[PDB]
RNA sequence: GUAGGCUCAAGCAAAUCUGCUCGUGAGCGUAAUGGUAUAAGCCUGCCUGACUGUGAGACCGACUGGUCGAACAGAGACGAA
RNA sequence: AGCGUAUGAUGUCGAUGGCCCGAGGUAGAGCACUCAAUGGGCUAGGGUGCUUACCAACCCCAGGGAAACUCCGAAUACAGGCCGUUCUCGUUUGUACAGACAGACUUUUGGGGUGCUAAGAUCCAAAGUCGAGAGGGAAACAGCCCAGAUCGUACGCUAAGGUCCCUAAGCAAUCACUUAGUGGAAAAGGAAGUGAUCGAGCGAUGACAACCAGGAGGUGGGCUUGGAAGCAGCCAUCCUUUGAAGAAAGCGUAAUAGCUCACUGGUCUAGCUCCAUGGCACCGAAAAUGUAUCAGGGCUCAAGUGAUUCACCGAAGCGACGAGA
RNA sequence: AAACCGGGCACUACGGUGAGACGUGAAAACACCCGAUCCCAUUCCGACCUCGAUAUGUGGAAUCGUCUUGCGCCAUAUGUACUGAGAUUGUUCGGGAGACAUGGUCCAAGCCCGGUGA
């Protein structure tokens, strides 16, 4: 992400954190936790057969 | 020492690193060292020589004035902040680079929670109000400190 | 000064597992063949033994040194082992009693490596 | 004989209260922020016997509050030298009772710019068990001592001495008493009035404060 | 008008550790470049004349560290094991092999 | 080069030696860095390998080229080895 | 050299992960060396008049700054061995054909150097995008966010970002906060609005606010001094009678005088005042063609802020159906 | 013979290295006490080292034991600094010092020679 929004003559405006942004975020950190859940269950031992 | 503006006498190198300073706290909490009241950094970043020395004449003069006497001399400070740290800067109508610029002044690099006064001989009313006027000499928030 | 540790000779090419230390009291001397991968004693001669405390007069000078390293060498050559290494220690020169213990081993037909 | 002798500072009644405590399952700066975020101090309950091999620890949180309030009324080294009531509860205000246990604050952490408290550290002290405290100084008499009546100024050289004590007669603060000082002489740590049973640990030939000759 | 009188650096030097723990070496291979005894040699490694550690025999590179002077050595140990010296293999070990067979 | 021997600098006591602390802070021609104590430093004796022809195997790398090197043949130095 | 292509010939690769194992001296930290540097205790000693508020080396204690310091010391990264996954050769190498050797911006000034801790500056490290990349979002937009365009369809699901109108989809649901159009630019500092939690002190023994009555005596303390009387200045700052009263906090007098405050009793009656943590607001805030710092309407009777929740809209992403190579 | 004791080699920082106090020279061992003729030692010197010489003297120096401790070293927190991945302009998931703090200075242990037991 861009930060720099005060300097410069190339406008990079700032994206304000709205609600549906949070929305998304939140989103994305359940997929995360999902998946690390997974893993941490799936981590205890491994497949035989191989 | 050199009485009032305080940096080294001599140092191994003239020309030190910009560095960075926006960063760095104490990790294991602060204490007194010296006295029994005392004035810390809440924020990190630079001071200049001369604003500790302005911190450090206002303090002395507050001592001076509110206590008369026998224990106006008895109000003992210890400055726990040292500017040893030269800046450069190059003159006006002079283009970027032939090398590094002359040197300018001083600077001490302040931490989070650093004690930058020590008080001692006093009392809490006197210390509180010396180190309200202590913190309008200074550019980095400051906190006052008492030992427990 | 700090003393340093005294080590070993590092290996090079071949290992040379039989190391020769020699002792010296103000009774009696000691001549000892170590096998080192193994830390034991290979082979050993001193006139504090039973056997040899009695055949010879005075246990203690160069006589006493360059007799136990005859019968060191004769033993080494009775146990199959053709060749030693000698270790000598901090105080140790070649000189007197450790020269005669090396001389009489030499002799004696084992060679030094 | 493991009783506080008369004459001698004893701890007060007011800020004897019990410290509540439930556990902690994790150790860690992720679990600690989300326990201050809580209200908690992250915390641990252990012993001297087995300092290898932890301690027998208990992880336990205190209250914010509780703590800040205590570290406040008390003094950072008052908090320090001083035994407490430490009782761990299944949840706040529970009533399955884990541990009740007598223990001796070993360190706090505050917070080097906010002094918000970010650990506590308790160490059990059942009757008999010997700790190296640092014991607060209290200098009374300076409205007295010839010393100070004639323009001279004090310079307290320590404020803390650290002794081996009994937990029993861990003394909540030692008085000095400076009536007899005039100008020049000092005081050292074997000046000290305390209990037979402690112990001082830094040499008996260390300065405890000094009266230095004020400016004519 | 300025001028700065810093304007030199050398060459690089490619100094430091060719082979780590546990890699396997073979007779010639460099070990360690370096000034001065950074390392010092152990067994079946050689030193060079600008202090550069090789290896003398096929085997794999173990480090040592002295626990209390802090010094340290490099070591190969070997592939086939260690080697007796010639004299031995020609008559403590023929000696050995009847010892052997008469058992 | 080699064989043998020796251990600095600083501080303290006595007030140059003798001892005790301490540890790389001395020295190593020459900058800086790294290294170094039965030495890579200092002293003594003899020497000239400050050789000739090669070199397994590696390290650097646009290339030109540079570096380390077990070991082989000859002729030697020092060493009881 | 590195990087592109075509065509052969070899490896059993190459890539990526797991386990095992190896040397570190950076971030941080610290003072054990070097350099820089603070306060104290001891005393050498210097110098003053036996004495010496004067400085005082060396040691000791406290304390703890550094790119070219290190008693310490990560996370990562890197080397190696073995084993998984990918089934792709993207690997190595022969032969033939190149182009290119002007780069740009973004990642907290939180990887750094230089510069002013300036630049849409400049120079290196590590990522990404553009270059050479269309599509959706960021009003408009090389370099930010999402995502890789073989073709067709008036089929479907999503990403970022949205759902009052402009503008496809919510005047969406629940619990809180703000009333500044804050949201929708700007610091030190000021002021203390409005909530949440924990304290502190005082309080029917009557607190705070209000009204009423006293606020004394030694004493005009001593010095200073034209005068200094509580109150120009220096030193002392005690005691008494008291319900209570400072050798006086303000004013005021040339100095006195006099009027208040602290303090106390009476009346009245229910809570009062300030501390801490963090929530959201206010002031500080002045530029030149025209509002011109939500894109615009408009929004607090939220369409604003924090947290929790459900649907939907949304791309050339992915699917469906049809067609190529 | 199976344990113990002494010496030599080996192992080794929880086993290292200092300080203090108390002991110990077993019918044996180690060291010292004694000398400087030969070897050797001294840029002078038996100070060190060396060669000699000790029916029994001494454990003053060293060397052995026991405790007390200092530095270290080992183990272990809790919290924090810092950091890898990831942009709710780092609301997530991991790693984790230094300084503190708490304990310990283990357990196990090979070969040869000599002595006592035998
Ligand atoms: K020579
Ligand atoms: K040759
Ligand atoms: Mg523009
Ligand atoms: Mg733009
Ligand atoms: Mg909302
Ligand atoms: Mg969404
Ligand atoms: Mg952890
Ligand atoms: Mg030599
Ligand atoms: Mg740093
Ligand atoms: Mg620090
Ligand atoms: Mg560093
Ligand atoms: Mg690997
Ligand atoms: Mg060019
Ligand atoms: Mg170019
Ligand atoms: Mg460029
Ligand atoms: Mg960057
Ligand atoms: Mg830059
Ligand atoms: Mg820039
Ligand atoms: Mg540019
Ligand atoms: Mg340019
Ligand atoms: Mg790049
Ligand atoms: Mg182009
Ligand atoms: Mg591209
Ligand atoms: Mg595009
Ligand atoms: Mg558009
Ligand atoms: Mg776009
Ligand atoms: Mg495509
Ligand atoms: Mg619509
Ligand atoms: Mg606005
Ligand atoms: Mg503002
Ligand atoms: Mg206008
Ligand atoms: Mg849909
Ligand atoms: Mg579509
Ligand atoms: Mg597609
Ligand atoms: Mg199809
Ligand atoms: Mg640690």
């Amino acid at each position: 992400i861009v930060k720099k929004h005060d300097s410069g003559g190339l406008i990079w405006k700032r994206i304000k954190l709205t609600s549906t942004r949070k929305a998304n975020a939140k989103t994305r950190l359940r997929r995360v936790w999902q998946n690390e859940a997974v893993l941490k269950a799936c981590g205890t031992s491994d497949a035989s057969v191989s | 020492k050199k009485g009032d503006v305080l940096y080294p006498k001599r140092t191994k190198y003239s020309k030190y690193r910009k560095g960075r300073c926006s960063r760095g706290c104490k990790p294991d909490g602060t204490k007194l060292g010296f006295g029994r009241y005392g004035i810390k950094s809440c924020k990190a970043g630079r001071l200049s020589y001369r604003a500790i020395e302005a911190a450090r004449r206002a303090i002395i003069g507050h001592f001076h004035r509110a206590m008369s006497g026998q224990f106006r001399r008895n109000g003992k400070i210890w400055v726990r902040v040292f500017a040893d740290l030269p800046i450069t800067g190059k003159p006006t109508e002079v283009r970027m680079g032939r090398g590094k610029g002359n040197p300018t002044g001083w600077i001490a690099r302040v931490s989070t929670g650093q004690i930058l006064f020590e008080m001692d001989g006093v009392s809490l009313a006197n210390a509180r109000q010396a180190a309200t006027l202590a913190a309008h000499k200074l550019c980095l928030s400051t906190k006052f400190v008492q030992w427990s | 000064v700090i003393p340093p540790a005294v080590r070993p000779p590092r290996l090079f090419d071949y290992l040379k597992p039989y190391v020769l230390k020699m002792h010296f009291t103000n009774k009696f001397v000691h001549a000892q063949v170590i096998h080192s991968p193994t830390a034991t004693v290979a082979c050993a001669a001193s006139s504090q033994e039973k056997a040899l405390r009695e055949t010879m007069g005075v246990t203690r000078d160069v006589a006493a040194a360059s007799k136990i390293g005859k019968i060191l060498g004769e033993r080494l050559l009775m146990k199959d082992i053709p060749a030693v290494a000698i270790h000598m220690k901090k105080e140790q020169r070649y000189h007197g009693k450790v020269k005669a213990v090396i001389d009489s081993v030499r002799e004696a037909g084992v060679k030094l490596l | 004989q493991l009783e506080y002798l008369p004459g001698f500072p004893r701890p007060d009644a007011k800020h004897a209260e019990t410290i509540l405590a439930v556990p902690r399952s994790d150790s860690g700066k992720n679990i600690s922020a989300k326990e201050r975020k809580a209200g908690r101090v992250p915390s641990i309950i252990f012993e001297q016997e087995d300092g290898q091999h932890g301690g027998n620890k208990r992880l336990v949180s205190v209250q914010t509050n509780q703590i800040r309030k205590l570290v406040t009324h008390l003094g950072y080294s008052f908090f320090l030298s001083r035994l407490f009531d430490v009782e761990v509860r299944s949840e706040i205000g529970s009533d399955e009772v884990i541990e009740k246990v007598r223990a001796l604050p070993r360190s706090i952490h505050l917070h080097s710019g906010t002094d918000a408290p970010l650990n506590v550290t308790f160490i059990r002290a059942p009757p008999g068990t010997l700790l190296k405290v640092d014991i607060p100084l209290v200098f009374i008499g300076d409205d007295v001592s010839p010393g100070l009546k004639k323009g001279a100024s004090l310079n307290t050289i320590k404020r803390t001495v650290k002794f081996l004590c009994p937990a029993e007669i861990v003394p909540p603060y030692i008085e000095v008493d400076l009536s007899l000082l005039d100008v020049g002489q000092k005081l050292v740590a074997g000046d000290l009035k305390v209990h037979p049973a402690l112990k001082l640990i830094r040499p008996k030939d260390e300065p405890i404060v000094k009266i230095a000759g004020g400016r004519v | 008008a300025g001028s700065t009188k810093n304007g030199r650096d050398s060459k690089p030097k490619n100094l430091g550790v060719k082979k780590f723990g546990g890699e396997n070496v073979i007779p010639g291979n460099i070990i360690v470049r370096q000034r001065g005894t950074r390392f010092h040699p152990g067994d079946y490694v050689g030193i060079g004349k600008d202090h550069t550690l090789f290896a003398l025999k096929e085997g794999r590179v173990r480090f040592e560290k002295n626990k209390i002077t802090g010094r340290k050595w490099i070591h190969v140990d070997p592939k086939g094991g260690h080697v007796l010296h010639p004299i031995y293999t020609r008559a403590a070990a023929t000696k050995s092999t009847q010892m052997e067979t008469a058992s």
